[PDB]
């Protein structure tokens, strides 16, 4: 299904217009509250005091086709930044009244255009109008890939239009956007809603777009080519933007006259539903993430707290990642002891944090695919969770394996380990203190003992996205820093964001650490190459593990895990958005500080120029030990 | 009923009067098409030769001979209505949307047989009204063209103006047929001279009237003639005319050659949207106003 | 439908009982998670290392069915409260146990039980528990009617049942109660669960507790009678105290065993269903207003900003109160003009705030009803409601109405008005500025001319509400005094509360005010008789109005308009809970304070004992003027 | 909203060179409004819209003694506590030449109408203090060929560079407001620790009398300032001139700045996040004066290099009350 409006300029009769778009097949009706030509006067007379109705009445349609079915426009002769100042009072006037009657109406969004530079008195007034009153009508801002003065015929003789390539200059559009919203203040009523050209831009522009807030893509009947049979269709090219429109959700408004006279008009929409069913499948990953694209995730405490039923459930059925973790057993098993010994030599396994016992099967069925014989330890700190796994050893397990309610920091061994299975790793490999764990554990593994995973990788990436800047920003609570939000990390599945460069490791952690020094912190400085102008709102972040020699899981994008669903990426955000260049690198750096109570993450950014240090000695963000 | 918002008026040259209107307001937003042979019964109803309802609202209109109206639309649509034998029917003659928006002007060229529109779709089209085809859609423009207006004797040339401070000069004869005359502020109205065929004016949104030499790019004469904009502009049949510029500060005013004001009107009470000179009496001169005002001046 | 569980005490197979006890028709069932006679050693050796499990799996049922179906229920042993060192550290350690357990399975409530005075140390570790970690399950206080020791059977030869009475000892379950909440700080997880007995206590200590947070009532087998065919049934008392707790929509629980042998268990809870079906049918305002129970609604401005369109076309549909309105204009018509005069007299009607006109056309009606000629003018300050006013007086009315978008304060009327009308009456009459607009407008009114309204009245009730005293305080908001949500009243269709005293008149407003000096500030002492013990959280208000004559309007509960939808009663918070005994004199002051720019009220408590000044100069809550 | 206490009218009373500016304004022009043929046979109406102590009445009177003409003087005061030490100076001192009115100037119905009529009613930023609408409700009451002293006002900003300044603004979070509402407020502060980055520009210009049928006191306004150093922007400096009567002007403007006048110090308007400015870039500012029937604010963003944020939009921060 498509969510399509019908964009017009000319309503006769509200309820015969209505009427016949709905029976076109589409969803919602963008059009003007006032007649579109009826220009007012507020200030001098005697067309100050023009007898009404001003426009038509509230009446002719229902609440709730109100509230649902019609899209607002402002009208075109409103030009708050006019430089005539009568032009600019009147248009001030014009827009409160017309954002007054919108809201009155109850309309869910409101249209208004960006088609030049300069739109400050514009922001003023929508700014003002926001604060004032109590409505929750959205707001698009209509603004274009490519600038109508950039788009024109090259038909006037004495000023012809400039051939030659201007990188920042094909990206004008994008600047009023971001001055426009900037000058609100990222408000979270203020969305983009973006419209299509004949001619498409440059990838650059277009990947400019990916990240902001759009709500609505406008196809005008005049981009839509014929083909053979005489039906509206889209180039290849714009098939391609559509697709990337169609993964970010946004409602699809066709505009203009009907140019394909010999079909109907639901032709065009005929068009955008045969493309959004000939969509590239979505693959396994695509569906179990299916409702958490970009929903920000506070951080847990993996020690602090105990996990709850539910989770272990879910997280207890993501298949490859525990079927890596049984190859990675039964590789080990087999290289540890040959088949001469199959008999002779019991291996003893230990699983620090078992859980519900998924691991502990896995080590069970690595066993029966190895041929070879175990002894099972499997030790949790979660007493509800020992529960189960006690439950699970009286009925099915048996003597093989031993069930331990213990912290593994706290936990004397009986007897050492010649493997030992953990599975501690957050979406940033060690923000769930895996290296603390596994340090206190280590004591009681064999002198030549097997840790899975063996090793394990962080990522960070720099990421463009206004959408959860604002997310973050609405993390304000009262009862704490003002900007506590900012200086911690989240667990989100991005989606409305534009990564900027590729992913670099961070932090890089073995098991077991074969130093004397045993030094969980550190200190790390990425340099990120960006070939695109963008504004930086946070770091990405993703994490590799060697679980056994080429046995590996991965959530980096370059080399992620098919299908699996355990881990979403995090979020490093920044109190202020950064404005980068095309070619300047993105300078940032990272500390994983600690001490005896709790870890903790520190960032900054130093280039190309410096933000505060976020998250000094944990203020904010914390993981206690 | 009459829709309130009057739009154009156009004396015929045998006298009669034609009044396109538009209702901006109320229930429905449509517009309406009269031909009174009386003029001074207008805009009574009952009193007219002809009438007739179109779908949308009227933006702006022109004779096309002495039967002919030619139509810009709302609804994106140039429609030509021819008149009645009898003179007592308008009835729709071609209705073609090819504009994505409002067509905001319509010009007659001067062989009378093909016609210039510009709509807010910033998009100026040139029409053959006897195939009903467009022959040309030209994008020069970067804003909603405010006004087009064909060159009286040439059948190429024609003059545009729109919000992107642009005015061009048109000869379709050239490869590339726009050439820019000159930023201050934005033109709205634009009257080819009628005797000199390289001389035109134009107002502008400040209220200001200037007077241009198509030879050398430079104002010859301007005045600040109106407090808002000026809408519209149109010469007198005079050997040697006067000028006459309707504004929306709602007054008429009547200009010399050197654009010195010899007539004031205060009589309407919202914009004034178009003004006529009788053909039969030269010092007579029909205003239309979105107060349902037919004026009948009588200009020194 | 009733929604009802099963409470029980002994679960065999988890599986087994709650198919058999949802085969019975319960929707839940409140059982133990670990087996109540089964007492655990945390402390000293050896029964400090008992090998588990500790109790039965979490895998014996679903997420979903741990999530819906279970409610939890603490371990009878567990005594926090014990005067004996070793069971408080013992039942310390297993109530945090079990509570964290009852976390794991994600249930959605848990029992714990209120059977003595001192429960200081239970409501230490259930604060702290709830301080502990991200859970969201509720807590069920079981608390009876009258307590054990006050049931028991005067069957002790040496020590006798007192059988003299006693008001405040035969309460004393609700002390249990109140100072348990108390301790906790009134959290909105903890509520109650009211255990009905045998013979029901005074109708005093029933009246208690209908204004606190019930969300369950328990009614053992034991309290159910006998009918001719042997069914189970209950008393008249019991079945009236069943349809009180229906409109509180509170969960029933069955316990004990069958004890009618001869019928089966699904009995009790077809007679409580019957019941149900039986109840009194709710009249066509609680049909109205289903849905706002309890909700709060935060002050609006009547001046500052402009209705929706929505809310003109819900309060709209009114008939009581236009009929009413009708009936008033009716009335003064025939008693302004005689018969003789019918044709020879116009009267000039003006209509001070019009919105879309419905006293338009009720004065429209008035006068086709009483044969008399009328001049109408529809005055209305908000322009997109001028917009269909113009809009029905060109369809519809005419010459007759002139409208006139403007304030009434500021219109310099062309002629003077035999009736002006209006509907400025907020919940508490006055509190939307009918008295300062009335006054802007009457200089315009004849010196023999009718004011509809005539006349409007406050009053004023002091209520019980541990529910809304919570819904207040979850009104915090940051950036602004964290207090502040206690000094603004709300309207709110008042549902769980307890009238402590007759309401009272508080402010009354008369038009034309006939006096020089007209101060609409007021200052006004309110003495309530409380024949109870009780917990004062605040003050509802309601207004009666006279329109014309005998022709009046209400929303005092004892002479409220019958069907009348459009006002709910109005409620000012107090910071602090006050406690009033049987016999004392709640004394309440409240002004109405204004200056040039706005209007507010001021209120504070003086008996029994003192509050703070609520609201001074407006300092959290203001009516723009 | 507020009155002015005793010892600020004690402290601003003590400044010789504003009061001896309108002292001549005023000898100015009671020369200019009547010949020395008239000198006895003429009376002019001066009104003091705001006399507080009495300062400006005593200026008036001077002036006159001063000019060698006769004027009949109305000291018009809303505060009451300083009309209580007007009405004492009325009866020990000036006696029937002075009529002391307890009343707002735009709520006062004058008994006659004032050929001159004499205020001090501007701030830091000139009209940061209502001084437009107090006029305005006022000048009913002045003749058709009255005279208002000050003649005009414009106020005037320039872009600052200040560390100190910046932290002292982001130093003045308050608990129950927003936590950032101190960056959308003007502070008038003796400017020290900080760096003037482009020359003072006119910004807000009133006349008084305002002969316009539709007097409106709003305004919007684009100031473009030429940086011609790298530096951090945290703010907007602003002061004010003032025209009392053609020649006679009073300025806190450092290039023109009145010598020895304390009374006004500059006001700062900051922004919530620094800017940074290179060499040649340009500076652009934009300032609203906005207003309803209750009160008057301004409203501020900066457009180049970089935007920043509309500031107190709708006045949620901070506002005049009317
Ligand atoms: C021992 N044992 N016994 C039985 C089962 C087990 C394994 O128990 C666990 C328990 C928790 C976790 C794991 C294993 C590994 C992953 N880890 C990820 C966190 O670090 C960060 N969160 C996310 O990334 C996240 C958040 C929300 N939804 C997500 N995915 C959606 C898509 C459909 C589900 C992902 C949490
Ligand atoms: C002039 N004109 N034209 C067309 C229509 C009109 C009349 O327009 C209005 C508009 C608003 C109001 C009135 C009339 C009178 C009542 N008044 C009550 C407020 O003072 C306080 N709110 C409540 O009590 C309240 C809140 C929420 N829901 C409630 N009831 C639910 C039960 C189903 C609806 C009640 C608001
Ligand atoms: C009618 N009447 N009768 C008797 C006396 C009077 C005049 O009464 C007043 C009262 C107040 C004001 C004035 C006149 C004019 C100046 N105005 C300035 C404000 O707008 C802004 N504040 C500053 O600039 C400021 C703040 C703190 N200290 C400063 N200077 C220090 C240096 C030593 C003093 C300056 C306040
Ligand atoms: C699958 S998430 C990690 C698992 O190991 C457990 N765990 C985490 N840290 C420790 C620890 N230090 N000692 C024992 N188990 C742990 C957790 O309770 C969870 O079941
Ligand atoms: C039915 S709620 C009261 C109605 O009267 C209007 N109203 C309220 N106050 C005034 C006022 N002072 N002048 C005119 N209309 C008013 C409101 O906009 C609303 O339509
Ligand atoms: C010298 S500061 C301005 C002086 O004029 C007074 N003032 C300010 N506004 C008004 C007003 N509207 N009407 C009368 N006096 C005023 C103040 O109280 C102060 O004394």
């Amino acid at each position: 299904r498509v969510s399509s409006g019908r964009d017009l300029n000319c309503v006769p009769e509200i309820a015969d217009t209505l009427g016949a778009v709905a029976k076109q097949g589409f969803d919602f009706l963008c059009m003007p509250v006032f007649h579109p030509r009826f220009k007012r006067e507020f200030i001098q007379e005697p067309a100050k005091n023009r007898p009404g109705p001003q426009t038509r009445s509230d009446l002719l349609l229902s609440g709730r086709d109100w509230n649902t079915l019609i899209v607002g426009k402002l009208s075109p002769w409103i030009r708050p930044d006019s430089k005539v100042e009568k032009i600019r009072r009147n248009s001030e006037a014009a827009m409160l009244q017309e954002l007054n009657f919108g809201a009155y109406l109850g309309l869910p969004a409101f249209l208004l255009p960006l088609n030049q530079e300069d739109n400050t008195n514009l922001a003023r007034v929508l700014t003002n109008h926001i604060h004032t009153g109590h409505h929750s009508s959205m707001f698009w801002m209509r603004v274009p890939l490519v600038a109508p003065e950039d788009l024109r015929d090259d038909i006037i003789e004495n000023a012809p239009t400039t051939h030659t390539e201007e990188y920042s200059g094909e990206e004008k559009t994008w600047m009023w956007w971001h001055n426009f919203r900037t000058l609100c203040d990222y408000s979270k009523r203020i969305a983009v809603a973006l419209e299509i050209g004949a001619d498409l831009p440059s990838n650059h522009v277009i990947d400019r777009w990916l990240g902001e807030p759009i709500k609505a893509a406008i196809l005008p009947t005049s981009i839509f080519l014929t083909n053979k049979k005489g039906f509206p269709v889209l180039s290849k090219m714009h098939q391609r933007l559509i697709f990337r429109l169609l993964k970010l959700e946004v409602q699809f408004i066709i505009t203009g006259t009907n140019h394909h006279s010999e079909k109907e008009f639901c032709s065009y929409l005929q068009y955008l539903e045969y493309l959004s069913q000939n969509r590239p499948p979505p693959n396994a990953y695509e569906l179990f993430a299916k409702g958490y694209e970009d929903y920000l995730q506070s951080p847990l405490q993996p020690l602090m707290d105990n996990l709850e039923s539910q989770t272990y459930e879910v997280f207890e059925k993501d298949p490859i990642k525990y079927s890596q973790y049984q190859q990675a057993i039964y590789k080990c098993l087999l290289d540890r002891v040959p088949e001469e010994e199959k008999d002779t030599n019991v291996q003893v396994l230990m699983v620090l944090g078992a859980g519900r016992g998924p691991l502990v099967n896995a080590s069970l069925r690595a066993a029966k695919q190895a041929d070879r014989r175990i002894k099972l330890y499997a030790v949790e700190k979660n007493p509800n969770a020992v529960v189960t796994l006690e439950n699970w050893q009286f009925e099915e397990w048996g003597s093989q394996v031993t069930v331990v309610s213990s912290d593994m920091r706290e936990w004397v061994a009986p007897e050492k380990a010649d493997i030992i299975v953990s599975e501690l790793l957050g979406s940033f490999a060690d923000n769930e203190l895996s290296p603390e764990c596994l340090d206190g554990a280590q004591h009681f593994l064999k002198d030549d003992g097997v840790s899975i995973p063996g090793e394990y990788t962080s990522f960070l990436a720099p990421i463009s996205s206004s959408k959860l800047y604002n997310e973050v920003r609405a993390c304000r609570e009262k009862d704490r820093d003002p900007e506590a939000q900012f200086e911690m990390p989240y667990v989100v599945r991005l989606h409305n964001f534009h990564q900027l460069s590729a992913p670099q490791p961070c932090f890089t952690f073995s098991h077991p650490n074969r130093d004397p020094m045993i030094d969980n912190n550190r200190y790390c400085t990425l340099e990120f190459p960006v070939e695109v102008n963008t504004v930086l709102h946070g770091f990405a972040g993703y994490f590799e593990t060697v679980l056994y020699q080429d046995i590996t899981l991965s959530i980096r994008p370059e080399t992620h895990s098919p299908g699996m669903f355990s881990w979403f990426p995090i979020l490093f955000p920044i109190k202020q958005p950064i404005t980068v260049r095309e070619g300047q690198t993105i300078c940032v750096r990272f500390w994983r500080c600690s001490n005896s109570k709790k870890v903790w993450y520190e960032w900054a950014v130093t280039a190309p120029v410096c933000s505060a240090i976020h998250n000094p000695t944990g203020r904010s963000y914390t993981i206690g030990l | 009923c009459m829709e309130r918002q009057l739009e154009a008026a156009r004396y015929r040259s045998d006298g009669a009067l034609l009044l396109g209107a538009s209702s901006l307001s109320g229930r429905c937003w449509a517009g309406s098409l009269w031909l009174f042979k009386d003029p001074c019964a207008a805009p009574n109803e009952g009193f007219c030769s002809a009438g007739v309802q179109t779908e949308a609202g009227v933006a702006d209109l022109t004779w096309v001979g002495e039967r002919g109206i030619l139509v810009a639309s709302d609804s994106g649509a140039v429609e030509l209505w021819e008149l009645d034998e009898n003179e007592t029917l308008i009835v729709s003659k071609f209705c073609k949307y090819e504009h994505d928006d409002i067509v905001s002007t319509v010009s007659v060229l001067s062989s009378g047989t093909q016609a210039v529109s510009g709509s807010k779709d910033i998009c100026i089209k040139v029409w053959d009204l006897a195939q009903q085809v467009v022959l040309s859609s030209y994008r020069a423009h970067a804003a909603q063209v405010t006004c087009v207006a064909a060159s009286p004797h040439k059948d190429s040339v024609f003059l545009s103006c729109s919000e992107d401070n642009r005015i061009l000069l048109w000869d379709t004869r050239c490869p590339k047929p726009a050439s820019q005359i000159g930023p201050g502020y934005l033109p709205t109205s634009l009257a080819w001279h009628p005797q000199q065929s390289e001389v035109f004016v134009f107002g502008d949104e400040n209220g200001t009237v200037s007077l241009v030499d198509t030879k050398s790019t430079s104002c010859v004469l301007s005045s600040a003639v109106h407090s808002q904009c000026v809408t519209g502009l149109v010469f007198s049949p005079h050997s040697v005319p006067f000028l006459a510029s309707l504004s929306e500060d709602c007054s008429l005013a009547v200009l010399d050659s050197s654009l010195s004001e010899l007539f004031r009107s205060q009589a309407h009470r919202d914009f004034v949207r178009d003004a006529t000179w009788s053909p039969l009496n030269h010092s007579l001169l029909t205003t239309v106003g979105w107060d349902h005002q037919v004026v009948h001046h009588v200009v020194p």
